[PDB]
């Protein structure tokens, strides 16, 4: 949304004027982050952890 | 002006993408009606005549 | 590469078979089916002619500095050729974003083998078997 | 190739290891262990001698026009040799449905490497690492 | 090959990616990341210089006669070099337990492509793509 602005001074019985909410967008473009590891079954058995 | 869809066409909503994908060229499927269909037990075989 | 079907243009599926799909950074803007080589550390750019510059084909369109996927060797691929290719022709990059035959280039060995022949500017089906780099 | 156990004859399995098992059309009658090249569009025939003609080895016996499974590069194969092979020898098609050494052939580069040595007419264990086609 | 994190030296993980991991027997005592070739039937020893002697790299330390896991072509590997390598350099065995460039060697074709450059004595990241046996 646009910033808050200020109402306008007006005569009596006069037309109210427009300064409605104006809009824009912020983009996102997510990047894939990856991590991998491999362990042999014999390592998995033998390790203390 | 005011607020109309031509201004905020990517800002306040997305253009619809239809959930239905319309077909390419479809070729005429007939063989199952246009022939006798044999559900074989084996890749190679012979039919008695 | 692209495929006309009446009023429609479709993207060509670069990858026929294989799992040699590896991550790099684009050194320039790259397009799907484009041959590439290493221009920096895990950074890939469009190949030039006459060999010594091939790692794989770019799988999808990317801008400079974006993460790219490549099909490397033991992938079967759909690629665009600058000349007529028959089956069993060895091919390598032409420097134009396309492939040419070893027979046409100044190089003596290729990087892919044509399985399905194509005319100039059309899609051949080829198998990637080698990479080529700097030998001096 | 075949094996005798008393009165019984058993087929040798061509594929030791590997997963580059790819589909083609036979352009002639082909036998298990037979080296082949692209004779046409996804169509394979038995390799001649002296290189420029190799895609894989035929995994099972086929008639002309039938679909064939080839072991390509990345595959360890049981294949028949016309001469004595020692380990580390590069081998390529013989032109006789068998393999010969790069040393014996007019070619300078092979398609498979011998892992288990074998005598003339026997079965070696070899690893396919390269394909060969038309370079002019 | 080894990595420094403060006072600590760590064993480098030879394998970055790939599944071309194959069993041989050690013909001698071998160290991790060492280039190797076939010295006998399913038996591998450390490569000499100038080509014709490469099957893969040794994945962990073995004594003579012990079963070796070898990374072949289709593997991304962390390997030690004897000279400065840039990305896109072709490398082959040095004879010293290391890799050198094709440019430096008396050979004219390599076995791996450098993906990340390194100085003399440092660890490059490479993709193995070829095997070299004897051609006579
Ligand atoms: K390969
Ligand atoms: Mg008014
Ligand atoms: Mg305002
Ligand atoms: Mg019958
Ligand atoms: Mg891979």
């Amino acid at each position: 949304a646009s910033d808050e602005e200020f109402a306008r001074p007006t005569g009596q019985g006069a037309e109210i004027r427009d300064d409605g909410e104006t809009y824009t967008t912020v983009a996102w473009n997510a990047t894939k982050l990856t991590e991998g590891s491999r362990v042999t079954d014999e390592m998995r058995d033998q390790a203390m952890v | 002006f005011a607020a109309s869809d031509p201004e905020y066409v990517d800002t306040l909503f997305r253009e619809q993408l239809l959930e239905v994908v319309m077909e390419g060229r479809e070729l005429r499927k007939v063989a199952r009606e246009a022939s006798n269909v044999i559900n074989a037990n084996t890749r190679v075989g012979d039919v008695p005549i | 590469a692209t495929e006309t079907q009446g009023e429609h243009t479709f993207p060509v599926e670069v990858l026929i078979s294989g799992e040699e799909l590896r991550g790099y950074t684009a050194g320039e803007a790259l397009s799907a089916g484009e041959p590439v080589y290493l221009s920096g550390d895990y950074e890939v750019s469009a190949s030039s002619a006459d060999g010594g510059e091939f790692l794989g084909v770019n799988l999808y369109d990317v801008a400079s500095g974006e993460p790219v996927a490549l099909a490397g060797d033991d992938c079967e691929v759909r690629v665009e050729v600058s000349e007529q290719v028959t089956a069993n022709d060895e091919i390598l990059p032409d420097g134009l974003g396309t492939f040419e035959t070893v027979a046409t280039s100044a190089a003596s060995a290729g990087v892919a083998i044509v399985q399905e022949g194509a005319a100039s500017g059309e899609v051949c089906e080829a198998y990637i078997f080698a990479v080529q780099g700097t030998t001096a």
